């Protein structure tokens, strides 16, 4: 069929991002993969006239396989067709009690790409010791990772789910780029053999997907802050427990600190018990009523960028919060992970990532800009490695320490 | 020339440069058409109609004082109008990432750009114009057929063209290999000498047959190899000798030079030292007025002298062998690290400084990263790591720490100095020990200020202070309790500015003040620092901010 014309925004020129080094590894698995595409008509090899670039990475199973960083050209692209071939967000996905991912990916390959665009999916693989020039390529077809092939493709996809949502009008299929999400209050088991139904379906349509990952959006809601709970108290508690009542001020107006104020009011040592009063324990027992109960006045803004603040808790355990503006909680969490001999920091940060990015994009249909606590030429290195998604997230590197990391906990 | 030609667009919305021709003498002029004859004749250019409304600008200029003059064609008005193309090497390939072969031979090719066609279509708007004596007659028209020297697409175009032409010998060659950089090319081998010479012999007819001129001659250069700022010998490299300059005065200019040197020198030298000499250039004044020299700088630069006396080199890469990279402290928050694949041979050398309160294992932590990347640059691979540091205490660190650190491969070197836990703060508060309720403050205007503190034991305590500002004497309140408290204390502060800088644990700074405070915190056995909101009234924190 005849190729989907693909323009960019008035005033925008192509991706000119460089290409990071690579293990000797990685760049033998790239070239590998590369030769087999270029058999295949996928891609082909570009000349020094294409000025355009767009990052390249291997990830994972005990096959490589091959990732391109679209970010660069989604923001040059996408931006326009979010507008124009836009795929609409089902806000019921959210509501239904267990969501699958799906691997669509494989559709894109078979539908060739507008011959006047090719040349900004130019990508490079290096060399090392910077000894040859590099190997430069460009799609002949709709790659992965570029949000303009899930759009372009949109009605092939809509026409081949048709029959499949005809005879299970109760179960909620939405896709996000390479991603097809599907929901449904069904039993568990009920919930796969659908899911294999679906499988079936889409593979006797000319669809693989290599299945051959579970969510419950019915339990995901913005956790109550939780103050300790002692049966003595020292001044030093109550210290950090004013301090932290004090802190929520900042999103709870009504919370006052007064009563249990007044019960430190002499210079006493730090590791003084000290009785509750009656004022206090008022205090503390409305404070924790309030507290319990959700914020007012909070709501989407599809005008904005979501944002995700994580910290790391220690143990194991990363917290994370969702949101648009200072103080104003769209969705916060917490991420745990066993160990077992097996996770580090750098890993576990990048599950928490890939975990917030899912959620987020179940609930909202779009990523967060994510705030990481890390150094950025670290993460640089070493986020392909854990990385089993196909889309990437934008992302900045935090300076400052947070002193708020036990306010959270 | 047979070679494929890069088809090449103007930006979007442009058209072809229309730029006045500006008279010259007649001995130019003479030199212009001496010169351009014989380049039409050579099919280089070709005289054009009247058709062609384009031009560009024509200078002619002596070369170096001798007898043949040379053509200039200033296309800096043209490069603006022509598309971007792939951006050229940017980097060059490292010796410590070379692999040693057995012959090694280096090939410059002449006429390089003029021996590569331009695209047709694009010809056109190359097109310039030979001026006539006092404009009596019509100037001579011309425009080029090949690659114009100073053209913005030259340099990839030749690069291409270049790689394409060398496929088929590469092809029929797997044993060979050549490394193509500009106008050069290095051809290195294992085959013996005779095989070796036959085979380069073989690729100067091939490029030759390209159109391509290559040395005829026993090849103009021999190892060693003068490039880029590298003696590169047949089983050692090294850099070119550095040469540091006796001078009464610095400017701003010879210190850069200077660190430009020192710096490049680092990777194979080891010691080099570059904090203090460009301590000096955080002046970001103008480039011609003179630095006085410091006496640490003079130090520095002495050693630097010191360490430069006898040369020293770097051996090349074997695969077959491990790769280890080992890191020393050299104290003033300078590191140094060897990469080596062997005991008295160094694969390269090179340092890490901080620049922009910190603690040695943060730091050491940096340097891992920055040598991580160089590695996996250079060779594709990341080395094993010898390090001066415990695992008990790094993994201590990198617990507690509130960044996520990737800590990789590596065993204990216990070589002096050590990175270790100077001291550590207590997580929970102190029994039995004195709590100093400590507060400080300071006028914005007048810069007058007092720090000060309240004990639960009744001790109370103001310090007034001249100059300051309000987080230096919040920093110097925590710094009294330190002062007049036992082994054991617990400090309680409303300022997080202070409770951040301190909660860090730094073990060095740039300031005073905050070094005197890590010197109490290590002379101290257990010091619980604690955190309140100010202005709450809370108590105990009411009295201090009262006093001060
Ligand atoms: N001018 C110039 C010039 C000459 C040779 C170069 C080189 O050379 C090499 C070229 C191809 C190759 F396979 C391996 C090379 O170097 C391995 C190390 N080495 C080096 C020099 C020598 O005499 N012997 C030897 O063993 C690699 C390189 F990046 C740049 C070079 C630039
Ligand atoms: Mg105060």
């Amino acid at each position: 069929i005849e190729t989907v014309p693909v323009k960019l925004k008035p005033g925008m020129d192509g991706p000119k991002v460089k290409q990071w080094p690579l293990t000797e590894e990685k760049i033998k698995a790239l070239v590998e993969i590369c030769t087999e595409m270029e058999k295949e008509g996928k891609i082909s090899k570009i000349g020094p006239e294409n000025p355009y670039n767009t990052p390249v990475f291997a990830i994972k199973s005990t096959k490589w396989r091959k990732l391109v960083d679209f970010r660069e050209l989604n923001k040059r692209t996408q931006d326009f067709w979010e507008v124009q071939l836009g795929i609409p967000h089902p806000a019921g996905l959210k509501k239904k009690k267990s969501v699958t991912v799906l691997d669509v990916g494989d559709a894109y390959f078979s539908v060739p790409l507008d011959e006047d665009f090719r040349k900004y999916t130019a990508f490079t693989i290096p060399s090392i010791n910077n000894e040859t020039p590099g190997i430069r390529y460009q799609y002949n077809v709709l790659p992965q990772g570029w949000k303009g092939s899930p759009a372009i493709f949109q009605s092939s996809m809509t026409k081949i789910l048709e029959p499949f949502k005809k005879q299970n009008p109760d179960i909620v299929i939405y896709q996000y780029m390479d991603d097809l999400y599907v929901g449904s209050d069904l039993e568990i088991g009920q919930h796969r053999t659908k899911i294999e139904e679906l499988r079936q379906h889409l593979l006797r349509w000319g669809l693989t997907t290599p299945d051959k990952y579970e969510l419950h959006p019915d339990k995901w809601t913005v956790q109550p802050i939780v103050l300790p709970e002692k049966d003595s108290w020292t001044v030093n508690d109550i210290q950090k427990l004013v301090g932290k009542l004090n802190w929520a001020s900042q999103i709870y107006p009504g919370i006052k600190v007064r009563q249990l104020s007044k019960l430190l009011r002499g210079t006493k040592a730090l590791t003084e018990v000290i009785p509750l009063t009656e004022e206090a324990e008022l205090e503390l027992a409305e404070n924790r009523e309030i507290l319990k109960e959700p914020v007012h006045g909070v709501y989407y803004d599809p005008s904005k960028d979501l944002i995700a603040e994580i910290q790391k808790q220690g143990q194991g355990q990363w917290t994370y919060q969702i949101y648009q503006e200072p103080f104003k909680n769209l969705k916060t969490g917490k991420y745990a992970r066993m160990r077992g001999a097996h996770t580090n920091d750098v890993k576990q940060l990048t599950e928490a990532v890939q975990k917030i990015t899912t959620e987020s994009i179940v609930i909202w249909g779009k990523t967060p800009k994510f705030k990481l606590p890390i150094q950025k030429e670290t993460w640089e290195t070493w986020w392909t490695e854990y990385w089993q998604a196909t889309w990437i997230p934008e992302w900045e590197f935090v300076n400052t320490p947070p002193l708020v990391k036990l306010w959270y906990q | 020339s047979p070679i494929e030609t890069v088809p090449v667009k103007l930006k979007p919305g442009m058209d072809g440069p229309k730029v006045k021709q500006w008279p010259l003498t007649e001995e130019k002029i003479k030199a212009l058409v001496e010169i351009c004859t014989e380049m039409e004749k050579e099919g280089k250019i070709s005289k054009i109609g009247p058709e062609n409304p384009y031009n560009t600008p024509v200078f002619a200029i002596k070369k170096k004082d001798s007898t043949k003059w040379r053509k200039l064609v200033d296309f800096r008005e043209l490069n603006k109008r022509t598309q971007d193309f792939w951006e050229v090497q940017l980097g060059i390939p490292h010796p410590a990432g070379l692999k040693k072969k057995k012959s090694v031979t280096v090939l410059d090719v002449g006429d390089a750009y003029f021996s590569v066609p331009l695209d047709e279509d694009f010809r056109k708007y190359t097109a310039f114009t030979i001026p006539s004596i006092n404009n009596e007659t019509p100037g001579i028209r011309y425009q080029y057929n090949v690659l114009p020297q100073g053209w913005k697409g030259s340099p990839a175009i030749f690069q291409s063209s270049m790689t394409k032409i060398l496929e088929p010998f590469a092809a029929q060659n797997p044993d060979i290999v050549i490394y193509q950089y500009m106008d050069d090319l290095y051809v290195g081998s294992d085959l013996e000498i005779g095989q070796h010479r036959t085979k380069i012999e073989e690729l100067r007819q091939h490029l030759l047959r390209w159109g391509l001129t290559t040395p005829d001659k026993k090849h103009q250069k021999e190892p060693p190899f003068l490039w880029m700022g590298y003696e590169l010998h047949p089983d050692k490299w090294t850099v070119q000798p550095i040469v540091l300059p006796e001078k009464d005065s610095w400017t701003v200019n010879d210190i850069q030079k200077l660190v430009g040197k020192l710096n490049w020198a680092s990777q194979i030298y080891p010691g080099i030292k570059v904090r203090q000499l460009s301590k000096l250039l955080r002046g970001t004044k103008a480039l011609t007025e003179v630095i006085p020299l410091t006496e640490e700088a003079e130090l520095e630069l002495a050693e630097n002298r010191e360490i430069l006396k006898e040369p020293v080199h770097g051996v090349y890469y074997d695969p077959s062998k491990d790769l280890i990279a080992e890191i020393q402290k050299q104290g003033q928050g300078q590191w140094t690290y060897q990469i080596y694949q062997e005991p008295f041979k160094n694969l390269k050398t090179g340092k890490y400084a901080r620049m922009r309160h910190t603690n040695d294992v943060k730091q050491l932590t940096e340097a891992v990263q920055k040598i991580t990347t160089e590695s996996i640059v250079i060779w594709g691979k990341t080395p094993k790591f010898k390090l001066p540091i415990q695992k008990e205490t790094w993994e201590t660190w990198w617990t507690e720490y509130w960044q996520a650190t990737w800590i990789p491969e590596w065993e204990f070197v216990n070589t002096p100095p050590l990175v270790k836990l100077w001291y550590q703060l207590e997580k929970e508060p102190i029994v039995g020990a004195e709590t100093f309720y400590v507060d400080g403050a300071a006028n914005r205007e007048t810069k007058l200020g007092k720090a000060g503190y309240v004990t639960n034991k009744g001790r109370q305590k103001v310090v007034p202070l001249t100059n300051t500002t309000n987080q230096k004497t919040e920093l110097q309140a925590i710094y009294l309790a330190l002062q007049d408290s036992g082994l054991e204390v617990n400090i309680v502060t409303d300022s997080q500015y202070a409770l951040g800088i301190i909660q860090a644990q730094p073990d060095k700074s740039e300031s005073e003040l905050v070094n005197q405070i890590i010197e109490q915190l290590i002379k101290k056995e257990k010091v619980y620092l604690a955190w309140v909101p100010a202005h709450k009234g809370i108590g105990g924190n009411e009295q201090v901010d009262k006093l001060v």
